[PDB]
């Protein structure tokens, strides 16, 4: 049986996800976290501001 | 002062009488699952076997010259006191609105489920047998390694909650049926839940006669019924704890009881009924859960310690750290965070 | 068909926790009087519910029925 | 002192017993109900013993749920033939066993030596080793036979009369 | 493909070599005596073990043939093998030790008159 | 060396079959001086190694014939 | 003597699905649940008896 | 005033009574059995003082992890114990420990406030006598929070959190590269 | 008082109760007959258990107040989890037992 | 602050007069780190919200790694796992 081998990355991700896949599908979640966290600044398109508060002491 | 002590006696007799008939229940359902019939003979119908077995196995009481009685006469009482019973101090959704618990829920249950582990370890420490205590260290090692991924997942499901008192999870979860419908890692919680309270398909330190014709120590007598009752009571507690947070209490027919109680009662006749159906909801969410424990008792065989540590520290835990690389991420993405 | 015997222990394991929930509900409405029960709104009912205890029992809507400001409570405790 | 009232009394056989028949029958029923052994299980007769765990003549319809541990046990079914080599291990198992203990000799070889009985290496019956309370005849006795011996042992348990023997009947 | 306490089977030819080999066997069989008393928890003392081991070898002092002494050496080294660990049990182990007299009561004084 | 053979001539004196301790010259034979059996020779050798709590190899047990040899091997620790 | 390399094309990410969640094992749970509903086989031995052939001893 | 519920605070007597066991045990591990009793008495103290949160933290992480690890080690490679505090091993004990207890009592006295005398040494021992603190009422506390403010400070002082990330990194890499012994 | 203190006080006495029932009426009459080894994976598992507990203790206040730290507590804890997950990718490479005796080398002749 | 100084001092001079059992010394050195927190927490309670209790959660998280390195170093107080030695 064959492990993963780096030098062909399109091949590596294949024969990682097919022979020792159980860390692949973890790290797919690990890349779905922050990369999708960077594809939101257009995707919220200024959706909402939460607007919470402690006590509003006002001005003169 | 009198009402709360009769409260606490009702709740203790519920849990004790419950865990008494639970062993008869599981043996019956194994038996029908094993194409036979369970205890069908005891006394009056056949619902009574454990309730006679408790009186049976009191009256044995041996001691062993290889070990101080002072530890093994108390260490199965230790996990009987702390692991079984005062886990119910949190009143793990004592199924109404009300509880017998003030507040600050989930990490108390964490602390006591954590506290049971050296109750197992010091139990296995006994008798100074060079083949025994290595099996004890095996048991406790796999026990803590799945304690960790109970812990690190029910702290991430409360990231949809952020409030640490007991009820606020439950009032939060009634909108979505939040528990499993938004996330199916319930199942890995379930497969974590068989390990941290080992009534398992793992059976791992119960190498019953692979050792010198004894598995744990064979501390038979009152410590035996203590260990037995505390294991089953830890099972129904952690099963309730599953039905507490990551499986839901407060079934949606009580949400629809706005369209039912307004068609049934006029105005607040001593709150006579709603706590009962709420208890019915939580009970049917709890026993249907442990029916799967009694499945997995008799479906898949023991699980091979080296592969068990493989199953902890290699697969489930990195999937887990991915899964709370996204549940902070995805709610931050989609709209926003929860308040408290 | 269904196992008539095997669901009898599940029936009593259902009924015991059912009565156990109903008893908690009854004993808390008898504890609190004919109302539901408050959760821990920490630091806040100890302003609010303590103030209700300084005035009345249960709840009341009026102007004020205090006397010596209805005996303003002041908590004291030993040094650690 | 120096004088005696005590007359000619009955055998251990009575019916006027206030509360001691009831309490003793409750404790005796508890002991008679669960009733688990430890397998010692040496030969063919153990194959019939595990046929009593088979679904046809189930143990658990009676309560017989055996552990593999001589302290957590009540009765010690000796099944199979009993070698000369085994017998000290058997008596050592027998001693580490709590005091309300009984022995079932399951199988002809286990009592009076059975079908070998004329070996150098066999023990001519476990009566030379452990005290026995119920015998079970024949090479392999039926699962029927083992359960009949179990019910006869429980019928013996129903005459143990231990509490009223504290009362010295 | 294994041993347990290095039991070897190779009978030499010369009676001097067999003498030396039984001598070293006697040393190990004598050295293991406190290990025996530890292992089996006998009532009697370690010198009782030693005088009975000496008795057992004096039972076969005057055996002529080296080709009998071979299998006597094998029996000796082999029962050393089965004594150096816990293969033998104490009920199996007391078959060497006619220790107590009081089991017998009054008995035969080796006279003809008391055969009757 | 000094008073090691005091202990040895205590152990061998405590050992039986030697009715004359005056016949025990220290630097003297075992089987010539005292008529010790070849079995009894290594018997008292094992008695000696058990007294000093020390363990000997096989050839060291082979070479011992007089106790000056024994003291000379006792000297190795 | 089948050489049987069997390197690739067992599945195309379906393999990761069946490995990842316990589909082959949930199948066994469904089997024992379907077995749960069917008939038992106990014979109430004081009241009922197993088959006694005429040639039994 | 519920007479015992005022001296329920003074549980320090059980602390010193457990710690006098903790250095004179019989077995090497009945001591570390008593150590978790010391920790749960500390938890009782912290729940009584007003912070049950850190009581439950100590129950979760000390007797949940590190005391479990002491028990975990003390099964295997058990060290050779001297038996107990024998009188020959209580030799040179009193002759320095009495003076050391006095000097450390003076150190606890040196924790006092500002007096350049021995008056502050007596002042802290009478600190409970002239004083019982007066609690107050809720002036504008909007949201309920106990350890939430701890995480607020862990956001303000974020850099020590990102550095104790490195110390937990060391806590896992060290035991790899000191015990695994690669091939 | 009066709420659950009753439970944690009643329960130890119930434990001593069901213990101390049969200490008296069970028959005792006790007649008679009543260093070590290792592995790295028996020790390093529990050693490495502890830091991954108390990083969850680190994470627990953050998940308590996830709010009041918006858009920024997320960033800090993502950096924390990155610094921890690289420790996980260190420990994935090594921790397993090794079967000592299994040989396969080809056989040669002269 | 009697409550923390007394347990600290007794752990300290237990670590001095410890002519038995290296691990009792090791756990006395552990219990120093919870004799100090009973000082720190009650000073924070007598003062305020989170100023010193932040240092308290720091010293707990770090006392874990203390005991971890101490165990995983005490394992190597010898040869490793087990061999012949003396
Ligand atoms: C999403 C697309 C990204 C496109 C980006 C485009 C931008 C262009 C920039 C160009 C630079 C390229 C950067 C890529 C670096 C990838 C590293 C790498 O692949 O080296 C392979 C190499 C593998 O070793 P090998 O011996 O050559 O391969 C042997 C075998 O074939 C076996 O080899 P293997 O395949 O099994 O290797 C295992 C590897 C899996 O193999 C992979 O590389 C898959 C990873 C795919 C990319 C995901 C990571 C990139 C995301 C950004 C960095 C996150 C970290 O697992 C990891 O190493 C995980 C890395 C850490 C992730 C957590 O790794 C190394 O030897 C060491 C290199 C590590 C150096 C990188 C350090 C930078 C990390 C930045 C961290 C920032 C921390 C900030 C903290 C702030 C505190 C205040
Ligand atoms: C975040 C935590 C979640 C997972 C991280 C946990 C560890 C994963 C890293 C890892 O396991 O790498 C090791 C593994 C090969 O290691 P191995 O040869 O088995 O070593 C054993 C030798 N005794 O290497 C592996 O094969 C497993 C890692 C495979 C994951 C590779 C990256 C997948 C992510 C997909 C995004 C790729 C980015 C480019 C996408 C193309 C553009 C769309
Ligand atoms: C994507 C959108 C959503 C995003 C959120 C994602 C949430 C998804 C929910 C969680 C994901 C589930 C992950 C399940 C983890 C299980 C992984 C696993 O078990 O791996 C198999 C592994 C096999 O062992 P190994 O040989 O080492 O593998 C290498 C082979 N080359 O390990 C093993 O040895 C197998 C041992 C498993 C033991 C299981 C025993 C039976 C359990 C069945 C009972 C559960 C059924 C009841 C609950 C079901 C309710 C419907
Ligand atoms: S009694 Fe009969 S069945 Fe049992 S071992 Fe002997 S020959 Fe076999």
């Amino acid at each position: 049986a064959n492990p993963g081998f780096w030098n062909g990355p399109f091949r590596y991700l294949r024969w990682s996800a097919h022979n020792r896949p159980h860390l692949f599908f973890a790290f797919a979640i690990g890349i779905a976290g922050p990369v999708a966290a960077l594809t939101l600044t257009p995707l919220r398109r200024k959706y909402l501001y939460p607007d919470h508060s402690p006590l509003p002491q006002s001005y003169p | 002062m009198i009402i709360n002590i009769v409260e606490i006696l009702i709740f203790l007799v519920c849990v004790l009488f419950s865990v008494a008939y639970l062993t008869v229940a599981e043996r019956k359902t194994l038996a029908y699952m094993q194409r036979r019939l369970g205890p069908n003979f005891v006394g009056y119908y056949g619902l009574l076997q454990a309730f006679a077995d408790a009186v049976k196995l009191l009256l044995k009481e041996i001691v062993l010259p290889k070990e101080s009685n002072y530890i093994i006469l108390v260490i199965s009482p230790l996990i009987t006191l702390i692991t079984a019973l005062i886990g119910w101090v949190v009143i793990p959704l004592g199924p109404g609105i009300t509880l017998g618990e003030l507040n600050l829920g989930i990490l108390f249950s964490l602390a006591i489920g954590s506290l049971g582990v050296f109750g197992s370890l010091l139990s296995g420490w006994s008798s100074n047998s060079k083949y025994s205590l290595l099996g004890s260290i095996r048991s406790t090692a796999q026990l803590i390694s799945y304690e960790l991924i109970l812990t690190s997942i029910f702290i991430i499901i409360i990231m949809f909650v952020s409030s640490l008192n007991i009820t606020t999870i439950i009032e939060t979860q009634r909108v979505v049926w939040y528990c499993i419908p938004l996330l199916p890692l319930l199942l890995i919680f379930f497969i974590a839940s068989v390990a941290e309270t080992a009534r398992p398909p793992f059976d791992l330190t119960e190498s019953e006669s692979e050792l010198v014709a004894g598995y744990f120590t064979e501390y038979s007598g009152s410590p035996f019924v203590f260990f037995f009752l505390a294991e089953y009571s830890n099972i129904i507690l952690i099963s309730a704890f599953n039905g507490y947070l990551l499986l839901g209490g407060y079934l949606s027919f009580n949400y629809s009881y706005l369209f039912n109680i307004l068609f049934n009662d006029y105005s607040y006749v001593s709150f006579l009924f709603e706590g009962l159906i709420n208890s019915s909801a939580y009970a049917i969410k709890l026993v249907f859960l442990m029916f799967s424990f009694i499945w997995v008792r008799a479906a898949f065989p023991r699980f091979t310690y080296d592969n068990l540590i493989n199953f902890c520290w290699i697969i489930l835990l990195p999937l887990l750290f991915g899964i709370f690389l996204i549940i902070p991420s995805t709610l931050y993405i989609f709209d926003s965070f929860p308040t408290l | 068909a269904i196992p008539f015997e095997a669901l009898l222990p599940y029936g009593i394991i259902f009924g015991l926790l059912t009565a156990g929930g109903g008893a908690m509900q009854v004993l808390h409405v008898y504890r609190n009087g004919g109302v539901r029960d408050r959760f821990a709104i920490d630091q806040w009912d100890s302003q609010m519910m303590e103030r209700d205890l300084r005035l009345n029992g249960g709840q009341g809507r009026k102007q004020v029925d205090q006397a010596t400001a209805p005996e303003a409570f002041k908590h004291n405790h030993v040094w650690k | 002192p120096t004088d005696f009232p005590l007359p000619s009394q009955q055998k251990p056989n009575s019916a006027v017993d206030y509360t001691l028949t009831t309490l003793d029958a409750v404790a005796n029923w508890a002991r008679q109900g669960s009733f688990w052994p430890v397998t010692f299980g040496l030969a063919c007769c153990a194959v019939e013993m595990m046929h009593v765990s088979a679904p046809r003549y189930d143990q658990d319809r009676l309560g017989i749920i055996f552990r593999a541990s001589p302290r957590q046990s009540d009765i010690m079914i000796v099944a199979g033939t009993l070698t000369n080599k085994m017998a000290p291990v058997l008596r050592q198992v027998y001693d580490q066993m709590p005091e309300p203990r009984w022995v079932i000799s399951m199988g002809s070889c286990a009592n009076g030596g059975g079908y070998y009985h004329f070996s150098y290496s066999v023990v001519r019956g476990c009566d030379r080793i452990v005290p026995v309370d119920v015998y079970v005849p024949g090479c392999p006795p039926t699962s029927e036979a083992l359960m009949y011996g179990v019910f006869q042992l429980q019928r013996k348990m129903r005459n143990t009369k231990i509490t009223r023997m504290w009362y010295r009947k | 493909i294994a041993t347990a306490f290095a039991e070897t089977v190779k009978f030499s030819g010369s009676k001097q070599e067999l003498q030396k080999r039984t001598l070293a066997l006697y040393r190990q069989f004598l050295r293991g005596a406190p290990t025996f008393a530890d292992l089996y928890e006998v009532q009697f003392s370690i010198p009782t073990i030693r005088t009975k081991i000496r008795q057992e070898f004096e039972r076969h002092r005057f055996v002529d043939d080296l080709s009998i002494q071979n299998v006597l050496y094998a029996k000796g080294h082999m029962e050393y093998q089965e004594c150096i660990n816990f293969w033998k049990q104490q009920a199996q182990f007391l078959k060497y030790f006619p220790e107590e007299d009081d089991i017998q009561g009054r008995h035969q004084p080796s006279n003809f008159v008391d055969k009757f | 060396r000094p008073d090691a053979e005091k202990r040895i001539a205590a152990v061998l004196e405590s050992f039986d079959k030697i009715s004359n301790p005056a016949a025990i010259t220290p630097t003297a034979s075992f089987a010539k001086d005292l008529n010790l059996d070849s079995l009894d020779t290594v018997e008292v050798v094992v008695a000696i190694e058990e007294e000093f709590g020390i363990e000997i190899p096989d050839k060291e047990a082979d070479e011992i014939k007089s106790v000056n040899q024994a003291v000379e091997y006792i000297l190795a620790q | 003597r089948p050489a049987t390399w069997e390197e690739s094309e067992e599945g195309a990410l379906s393999k990761a699905t069946k490995y990842f969640l316990l589909a082959e094992m949930f199948r066994g749970l469904y089997v024992v649940l379907e077995q749960f509903f069917r008939a038992p086989y106990t014979i109430y031995y004081p009241f009922e008896k197993g088959p006694v052939s005429p040639r039994f001893r | 005033m519920y007479l015992t519920y005022y001296f329920i605070e003074i549980t320090i007597f059980l602390a010193i009574l457990c710690t006098i066991f903790i250095i004179s045990a019989k077995n090497p591990m009945v001591s570390i059995l008593y150590m978790i009793a010391l920790f749960v008495i500390a938890a009782m103290y912290l729940y009584l003082i007003g912070l049950g949160i850190f009581s439950l933290l100590y129950i979760m992480i000390y007797i949940g992890a590190i005391a479990v690890l002491f028990l975990f080690i003390i099964t295997l490679l058990d060290i050779n114990s001297t038996e107990l505090s024998v009188k020959s091993n209580i030799r040179d004990l009193p002759l320095v420990l009495i003076s050391l207890i006095v000097l450390t009592i003076s150190g606890l006295m040196i924790y006092s406030n500002d007096s350049i005398l021995i008056n502050k040494l007596l002042e802290a021992f009478g600190n409970d006598y002239n004083t019982i603190i007066t609690q107050d009422w809720f002036n504008i506390e909007n949201t309920t929070l106990l350890t939430t403010i701890g995480n607020v400070l862990l956001t303000n002082n974020a850099f020590i959190l990102l550095v104790l990330a490195i110390v937990l990194l060391l806590g896992i890499i060290g035991p790899i590269s000191i015990t695994m012994k690669h091939k | 008082m009066n709420t659950f203190i009753i439970f944690i006080i009643l329960i130890p006495i119930v434990g001593f109760a069901l213990l101390a029932v049969n200490i008296l009426l069970a028959v005792y009459k006790p007649y008679n007959e009543k260093r070590l080894a290792f592995n790295a994976a028996f020790i390093l598992v529990a050693i490495l258990f502890l830091p991954f507990d108390l990083e969850i203790s680190t994470l627990l206040p953050y998940v308590m107040s996830i709010y009041l730290v918006s858009n920024y507590g997320f960033t800090i804890v993502l950096l924390f989890l990155l610094i921890l997950i690289i420790g996980f990718v260190y420990e994935i490479n090594t921790n397993a037992l090794k079967i000592n005796k299994h040989n396969k080398p080809n056989t040669d002749s002269l | 602050m009697f409550i923390g100084t007394i347990i600290l001092v007794l752990s300290f001079l237990g670590f001095v007069f410890n002519r038995r059992n290296i691990i009792l010394a090791f756990i006395c050195l552990e219990t120093m780190l919870l004799g100090i927190n009973l000082i720190l927490l009650r000073n924070s309670v007598l003062f305020d919200d989170i100023s010193g209790s932040l240092f308290a959660i720091v010293i707990i998280i770090l006392a874990g790694v203390e005991s971890a390195i101490g165990l995983s170093l005490l394992v190597s107080y010898y040869r490793l796992r087990g061999v012949i030695n003396s």
